[PDB]
């Protein structure tokens, strides 16, 4: 099984976060993620919507809608802010799938996501202080 | 089509401005 201890783990770091306390290092990036997502979201939610309404997505070229933001998004380097964009807007994409009836989609970009995020940001993550520095500079 | 583009670099200089506004 193991499959109980998923959902303990998870009901225990949601519980505890909440009081600022934090499971793992994992539980802690996770939630600091989360929360700057909904703050980048909220705050240029204007600049998400005239994102949307630029590209149709169908399946065929829901890709090509994926490169061409994220290239555009690391066009001359790297930052936090822009891999919460980077989050934000993959978050968006699965959104916008599975509400135009295409829900085959959203595992396809996590993947596209994920290998990016480790072919492409990894490298540079790992060399300004790894996951825990953003946790500690951008996290609360 | 300018907006194609811009709808982007917009993306793009938000997350260059949520990287300074959140330190
Ligand atoms: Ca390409």
């Amino acid at each position: 099984s193991q499959s109980n201890r998923e959902l303990v783990v998870d009901f225990l770091s949601y519980k505890l976060s909440q009081k600022g306390y934090s499971w793992s290092q994992m539980a802690a990036v996770k939630q600091a993620l989360r929360e700057a997502g909904d703050e980048f979201e909220l705050r240029y939610r204007r600049a998400f919507s005239d994102l949307t309404s630029q590209l149709h997505i169908t399946p065929g070229t829901a890709y090509q809608s994926f490169e061409q933001v994220v290239n555009e998004l690391f066009r001359d380097g790297v930052n936090w802010g822009r891999i919460v964009a980077f989050f934000s807007f993959g978050g968006a994409l699965c959104v916008e799938s599975v509400d135009k009836e295409m829900q085959v989609l959203v595992s396809r970009i996590a993947a596209w996501m994920a290998t990016y995020l480790n072919d492409h940001l990894e490298p540079w993550i790992q060399e300004n202080g790894g996951w825990d520095t953003f946790v500690e500079l951008y996290g609360n | 089509v300018i907006p194609m583009a811009a709808v982007k670099q917009a993306l793009r200089e938000a997350g260059d401005e949520f990287e300074l506004r959140y330190r």
